[PDB]
């Protein structure tokens, strides 16, 4: 098996428009997801919340829909509960709290997509693990 | 429960006090060979 | 047959304790001579 | 001379059949109380609430315990690392439910062992030997200390002390692999080295001196007679041992000065017991064994599992079933 | 006479369907819209007669009511169990990953 | 005082209730058109009576005194409710919250652990009617629920358990399961308990209450495993009023 | 029963170990 | 009558019942006694008492 | 507890038959 362009084409938008990914910003996302989300959300799990996982599924029916790039870097800027009613950048790193959640704060929107497509990609790499936990190691 | 407190407080004690007083009894005399 | 289940261990110890205090003291007794 | 100084000179006596000592006066008092203390739950104590979780563990022989089950349980970890004399309950009943007894013996025990300890050097000073012994005796003594002090301290509850009991000690040594990955650690590696070669450098001292005893005796009679206490020369012949064992793999993998031999004797199990006390020490505060859990992967990034990862699915049956009523959140992070 | 009543309930329309009176909140992730808010008001406001019951729940907005009719063919009432929804197990049933 | 945590961390005082002074034997006054709560309602047991199973033959068992295991770890307390003024006159209060269970473990002559959740959950405790006033002679009497002392998720040391476990004693892989069942089938209770509350103090100014409380209720049955003991307990409460 | 034996096996080595020091073969020097 | 007074009055314990190897309690024998069944009264068919 | 009551007696034989050789052996040394 090897790191394929297929591999790394994932949802830009709900749309059904995709992009495509290079190995080097798939490493990239994935250096900045361990650097900035691991902590909580290793392997794709949410430690501090362990009903929430980043399965592209669970994405998927999340309000706003969370399954592609556009709002998985829209939920980075100003998060939300998984109905959209609420926002939660007070206790969610975001771009819209890098003052209290300091690692954000020399984000570049590119890094953001890399973060994105990484937590896209990763699945179609480790299927049930990504999100599995303990069970699957 | 307080009889038995002090009761072991005191016993401790006198045990540690034995403990000192032997060693600072010139205990590097007490040896075969060189006093000291 | 339903039967007394110590009676086997009692019975082992009535022969065995009396008759090694025996053979104990004959044994030490040829060692002598 | 006065009073003080006849009670002094009977304490360091070289003359007692037991030597008794400054150490020895801390030393045998501390020792009978842990004894007695011991002896007596093992038979008879009532069940135990280790983890706190009103679920009492029977350790004793009366409450349905054979020899190799049986156990002094740890001390409630409601309790954790809070000091539980007997005075400091309300009633005996109460102390022998939180596991009081655990606590009485293990202070009492490492005191007394530690005045052991002191009390090696100590008759050796008066003996006019080199000190040296009490050294040796450091690192069973440090082991004891980190399994029954240390790691509770670290860990924050004597409830994860090392149970005083047979099966309660292999509860421990499985708890500690899943906890801390203890087999995948250095200093347990070297306390394995430490015994396995202790061991194997034992049996090879005794058969190399043992197939160099100097014919003294008749084949009816034990080879043991031709050695008499206290003779003047040496039973064996060194020489003839090196020759043997030179040749066994080479000249100078073998060891001519019986000082040196004897010396790599006493260092070798004594320094690989002293890494595998400071691994358990140190695991006390989490720094834990290796880790290569899903290291190897694929060009595509599939995990490619090692011997490392089947170990991980060990432990991980070991983490989720120990205690399996004591966790109400998701990591077990004491 | 003796039955295990947990097992017992999953025979019913629990082992298939959300249960209002019953089944933990996580369950509720399991549709889009539900969780957390809708979720929590489900379960305060838990004994429910008819699962039709709860579009009558006070304070839904009109998106609220949508989404809940979009949902009434995932949900089932059945009797209160007490083994299920004591300890606070609905917010909380001991299982994490 | 107004005492702080650090004055009161490790002696004991946080398991004990408040109290009134022994001149505070006046009236609180209640007003039909207003609502009532009350704000804290706190229980502290000081003893634990067990009913003995009278043998056979029996004649009548008896209440017996037992020994606390568990330490200060005893007391209900934060728990509030609303006060009502029914139409007859009467008070009742209706538990809404609070921290309204206790494990506790009790021992009996002879050395058998009596374990029992100690509890009021759901209580409704009412007056006597036509209660204008609250007053050092003033009782409620009420219900409460007494849930299982271990909840579903429990598991019995072979792993058996009612929302998990094992099914059967796995250790025995071809014994009668007949003999097992009720081992290897956990079972749920809910049973009901009685308390009487006897306000002796009241502080009218401030609203403040205080008095002696005896419950019934049973004991833990070990999820359906044996039968539960009867046990009464007493001790004394504080409960503060407040206008709604 | 178990119980019994158990600590009589216990009980017999505790008196070995005082015959074994109080009561040993002295050493001397041959 | 208290239990206890008729429990006397039953030769299960009379010391004079016993064994030389029939070993252990009384308990072993007739068992652990539970409760007082009650005194009997016989009647022939024409009510007399019989004892 | 339902343990093996075939226990005790392997128990006693263990310790008693390989007890009563050494005293034998010990107390006919200490008389010649
Ligand atoms: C060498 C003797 C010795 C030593 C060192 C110990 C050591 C210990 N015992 Mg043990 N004990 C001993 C002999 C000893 N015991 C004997 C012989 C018995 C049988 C009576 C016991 C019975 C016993 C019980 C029943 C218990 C202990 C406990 C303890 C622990 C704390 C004791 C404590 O708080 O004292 C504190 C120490 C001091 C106050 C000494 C300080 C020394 C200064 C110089 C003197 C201070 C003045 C002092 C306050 C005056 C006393 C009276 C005053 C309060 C009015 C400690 C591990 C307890 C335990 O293990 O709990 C887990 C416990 O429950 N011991
Ligand atoms: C099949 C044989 C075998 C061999 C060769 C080893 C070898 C080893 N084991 Mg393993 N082990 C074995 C079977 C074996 N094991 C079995 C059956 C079990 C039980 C299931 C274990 C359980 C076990 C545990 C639990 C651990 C080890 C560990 C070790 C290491 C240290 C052992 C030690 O000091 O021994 C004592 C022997 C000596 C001190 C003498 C010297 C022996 C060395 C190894 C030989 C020197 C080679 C030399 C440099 C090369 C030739 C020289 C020439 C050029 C002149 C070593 C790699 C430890 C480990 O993993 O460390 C990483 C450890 O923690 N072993
Ligand atoms: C072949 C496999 C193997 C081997 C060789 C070892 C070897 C060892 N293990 Mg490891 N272990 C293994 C597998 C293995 N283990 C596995 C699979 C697991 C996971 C399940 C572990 C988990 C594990 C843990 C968690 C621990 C070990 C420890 C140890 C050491 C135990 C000996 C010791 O501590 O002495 C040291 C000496 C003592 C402990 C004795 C102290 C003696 C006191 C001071 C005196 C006592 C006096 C007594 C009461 C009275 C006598 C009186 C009498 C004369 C009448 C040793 C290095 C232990 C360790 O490192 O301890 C520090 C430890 O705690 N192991
Ligand atoms: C004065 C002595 C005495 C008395 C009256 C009792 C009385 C009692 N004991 Mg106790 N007991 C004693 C001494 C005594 N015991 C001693 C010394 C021990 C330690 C071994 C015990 C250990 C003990 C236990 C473990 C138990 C009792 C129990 C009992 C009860 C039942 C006894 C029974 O079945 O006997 C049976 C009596 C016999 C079978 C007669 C045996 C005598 C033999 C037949 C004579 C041997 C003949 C000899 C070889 C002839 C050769 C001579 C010739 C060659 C010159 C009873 C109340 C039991 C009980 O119920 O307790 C709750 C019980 O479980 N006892
Ligand atoms: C688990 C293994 C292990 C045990 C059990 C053990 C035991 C012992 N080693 C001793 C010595 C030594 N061992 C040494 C090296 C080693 N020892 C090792 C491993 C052990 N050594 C290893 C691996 C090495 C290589 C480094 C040396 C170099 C020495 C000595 O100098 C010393 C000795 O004198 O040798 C003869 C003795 C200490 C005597 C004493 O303190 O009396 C005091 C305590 C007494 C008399 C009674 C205490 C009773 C207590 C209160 C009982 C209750 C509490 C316990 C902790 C219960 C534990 C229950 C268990 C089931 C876990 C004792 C026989
Ligand atoms: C087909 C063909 C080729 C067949 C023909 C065969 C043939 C003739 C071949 C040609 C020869 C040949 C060698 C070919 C090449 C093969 C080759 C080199 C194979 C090597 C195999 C191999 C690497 C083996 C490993 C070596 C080995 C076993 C280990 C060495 C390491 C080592 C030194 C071990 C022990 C460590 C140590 C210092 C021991 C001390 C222990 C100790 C102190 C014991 C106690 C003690 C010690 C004493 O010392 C004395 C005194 C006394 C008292 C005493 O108590
Ligand atoms: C040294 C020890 C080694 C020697 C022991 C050798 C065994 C000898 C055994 C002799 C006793 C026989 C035991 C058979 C009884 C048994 O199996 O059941 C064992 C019985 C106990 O009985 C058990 O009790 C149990 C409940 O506790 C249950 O009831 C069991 O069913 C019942 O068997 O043992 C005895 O009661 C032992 C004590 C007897 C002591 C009283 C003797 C008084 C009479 C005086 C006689 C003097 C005569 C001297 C004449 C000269
Ligand atoms: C000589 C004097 C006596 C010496 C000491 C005697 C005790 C020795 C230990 C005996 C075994 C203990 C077994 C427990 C007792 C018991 O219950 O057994 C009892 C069992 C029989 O089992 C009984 O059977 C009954 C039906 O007949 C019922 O099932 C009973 O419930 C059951 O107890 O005894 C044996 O089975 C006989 C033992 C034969 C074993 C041979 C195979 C082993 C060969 C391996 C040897 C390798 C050793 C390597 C060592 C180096
Ligand atoms: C690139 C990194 C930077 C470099 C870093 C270097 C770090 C290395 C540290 C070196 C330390 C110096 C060596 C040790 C001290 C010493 O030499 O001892 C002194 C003695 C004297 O030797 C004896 O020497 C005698 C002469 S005399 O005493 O030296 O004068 C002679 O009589 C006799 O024959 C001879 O055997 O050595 C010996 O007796 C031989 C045995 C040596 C054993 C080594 C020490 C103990 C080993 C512990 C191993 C633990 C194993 C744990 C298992 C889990
Ligand atoms: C702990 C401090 C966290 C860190 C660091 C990060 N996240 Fe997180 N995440 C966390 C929680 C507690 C939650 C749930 C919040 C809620 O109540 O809804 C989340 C949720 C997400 C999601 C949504 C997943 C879904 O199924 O809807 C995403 C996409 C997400 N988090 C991403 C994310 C990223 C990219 C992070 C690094 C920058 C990151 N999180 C950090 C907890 C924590
Ligand atoms: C004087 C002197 C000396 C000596 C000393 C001694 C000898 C001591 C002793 C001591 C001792 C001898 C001690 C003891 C201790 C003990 C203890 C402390 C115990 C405890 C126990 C307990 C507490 C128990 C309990 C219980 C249980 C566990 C179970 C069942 C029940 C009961 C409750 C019983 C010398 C020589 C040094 C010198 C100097 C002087
Ligand atoms: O107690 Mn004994 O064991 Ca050390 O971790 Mn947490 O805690 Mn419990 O769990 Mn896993
Ligand atoms: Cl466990
Ligand atoms: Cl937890
Ligand atoms: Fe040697």
């Amino acid at each position: 098996a090897e790191l394929t362009p297929e591999v790394l084409t994932v949802p830009l938008n709900s749309e059904g428009k995709t992009i495509t990914l290079t190995e080097k910003q798939y490493l990239e996302g994935k250096r900045l997801f361990q650097y900035a989300c691991a902590s909580c959300h290793v392997g794709g799990i949410t430690k501090t919340n362990p009903s929430l996982d980043l399965r592209t599924e669970t994405l998927a029916l999340a309000t706003p829909p969370r399954d592609n790039i556009e709002g998985l870097v829209d939920y980075m800027k100003n998060p939300t509960t998984y109905d959209g009613e609420q926002e939660i950048a007070e206790v969610h790193p975001s771009l819209r709290s890098a003052d209290i959640f300091p690692k954000m704060r020399n984000l570049t929107e590119k890094d953001l997509v890399a973060i994105a497509g990484h937590i896209l990609v990763e699945p179609k790499i480790l299927g049930d693990k990504w999100g599995g936990g303990k069970v699957y190691y | 429960m307080e009889t038995l407190k002090i009761t072991v407080y005191i016993v401790v004690t006198f045990f540690v006090l034995l403990f000192v007083f032997g060693f600072l009894s010139g205990d590097p005399a007490r040896n075969p060979k060189r006093k000291d | 047959m339903e039967v007394n289940q110590l009676g086997l261990i009692a019975t082992a110890l009535f022969v065995l304790v009396p008759s090694v205090f025996l053979i104990i003291l004959y044994v030490q007794t040829e060692s002598q001579q | 001379a006065n009073l003080w100084e006849r009670f002094c000179n009977w304490v360091t006596s070289t003359d007692n059949r037991l030597y008794v000592g400054w150490f020895g006066v801390i030393m045998i008092p501390t020792l009978l109380a842990a004894t007695i203390c011991f002896v007596i739950a093992f038979i008879a104590a009532p069940p135990v609430d280790i983890d706190g979780i009103r679920e009492p563990v029977s350790g004793s022989l009366l409450y349905g315990n054979n020899i190799i089950t049986g156990a002094v349980v740890p001390s409630s970890n409601a309790i954790g690392l809070h000091f539980y004399p007997i005075w400091e309950a309300a009633s005996l009943d109460e102390w022998l439910y939180n596991g009081g007894p655990y606590q009485l013996i293990i202070f009492h025990f490492l005191l007394g062992a530690s005045c052991y300890m002191g009390r090696q050097w100590e008759l050796s000073y008066r003996l006019g030997m080199r000190p040296w012994i009490c050294v040796a005796y450091s690192a069973p003594l440090a082991s004891a200390f980190a399994v029954f002090l240390i790691y509770p301290i670290g860990q924050g509850s004597f409830s994860d002390g090392m149970p005083l009991g047979i099966s309660g000690t292999f509860n421990f040594m499985i708890v500690f692999q899943a906890e801390h990955n203890i087999l995948m650690h250095p200093f347990h590696q070297l306390g394995v080295a430490g015994v396995f070669g202790g061991a194997l450098f034992c049996a090879m001292h005794g058969s190399l001196v043992t197939s160099s005893l100097i014919r003294e005796t008749t084949e009816t009679e034990s080879a043991n007679y031709g050695y008499k206490f206290g003779q003047e020369e040496e039973t064996y012949n060194i020489v003839a041992a090196h020759g043997y064992f030179g040749r066994l793999i080479f000249q100078y993998a073998s060891f001519n000065n019986s000082r040196s031999l004897h010396f790599f004797l006493a260092a070798w199990p004594v320094v690989g017991v002293w890494f595998t006390a400071l691994g358990i020490s140190t695991m006390a505060f989490n720094l834990n064994g290796f880790n290569f859990n899903h290291s190897v992967i694929d060009a595509k990034g599939n995990v490619i599992n090692t011997w490392a990862d089947i170990i991980n699915r060990a432990n991980l049956g070991m983490e989720v079933m120990h205690e399996r009523n004591a966790h109400n959140f998701p990591l077990d992070l004491a | 006479e003796l039955v295990n009543v947990v097992d017992e309930k999953l025979g019913t329309a629990y082992g298939e369907k959300i249960d209002l009176n019953n089944t933990n909140i996580a369950a509720f992730i399991q549709y889009r819209g539900l969780y957390p808010t809708l979720a929590k008001l489900i379960v305060k406001n838990a004994p429910y007669e008819s699962v039709e019951d709860v579009l009558n729940i006070p304070g839904l907005t009109e998106r609220q009511k949508q989404i809940l009719r979009e949902n009434l063919e995932h949900f089932t009432v059945t009797e209160v169990e007490t083994a299920l929804v004591e300890g606070g197990d609905r917010y909380n049933n001991g299982l994490y990953k | 005082q107004t005492l702080t945590y650090d004055d009161i961390v490790g002696t004991g005082l946080a398991n004990k209730c408040p109290t009134l002074d022994d001149t505070a034997r006046g009236a609180y006054p209640i007003d039909s058109s207003q609502t009532y709560r009350i704000a804290r309602l706190c229980l502290q047991p000081t003893t634990f009576l067990v009913k003995e199973e009278p043998k056979n033959k029996r004649q009548e068992a008896e209440f017996v005194p037992t020994k606390l295991v568990t330490r200060e770890t005893t007391s209900l307390d934060q728990i509030q409710g609303e006060l009502k003024v029914n139409s007859d006159g009467s008070l009742t209060f209706v538990e809404e919250d609070g921290i309204d269970f206790q494990p506790v473990t009790v021992q009996m002559a002879g050395g058998e652990r009596i374990p029992l959740l100690f509890t009021v959950k759901n209580l409704v405790a009412s007056t006597q009617p036509n209660v204008t006033s609250i007053t050092t002679s003033t009782d409620f009497k009420g219900e409460f629920n007494v849930p299982s002392y271990r909840t579903a998720n429990f598991l019995d040391p072979k792993g058996r358990g009612l929302a998990s476990g094992y099914d059967s004693a796995i250790a025995l892989p071809q014994a009668k399961e007949e003999e097992l069942a009720r081992a290897n089938v956990k079972r749920f209770s809910l049973t009901k308990g009685q308390i009487s509350l006897n306000v002796a103090k009241v502080d009218g100014r401030t609203g403040e209450i205080a008095g002696t409380f005896e419950s019934e209720q049973l004991s833990d049955d070990d999820m359906g495993a044996h039968e539960p003991h009867e046990v009464k307990i007493q001790g004394v409460f504080y409960a503060s009023i407040e206008p709604a | 029963m178990e119980t019994i034996t158990y600590v009589f096996i216990f009980a017999c080595i505790i008196a070995l170990f005082f015959f074994a020091i109080f009561f040993r073969e002295p050493p001397r020097i041959t | 009558i208290p239990e206890k007074l008729a429990f006397y009055d039953y030769i299960g314990n009379n010391p004079a019942k016993g064994g030389l190897f029939r070993t252990g309690p009384m308990n072993k024998g007739d068992g652990i006694a539970q409760a007082w069944k009650g005194h009997a009264v016989f009647r022939n068919k024409e009510g007399e008492e019989l004892f």
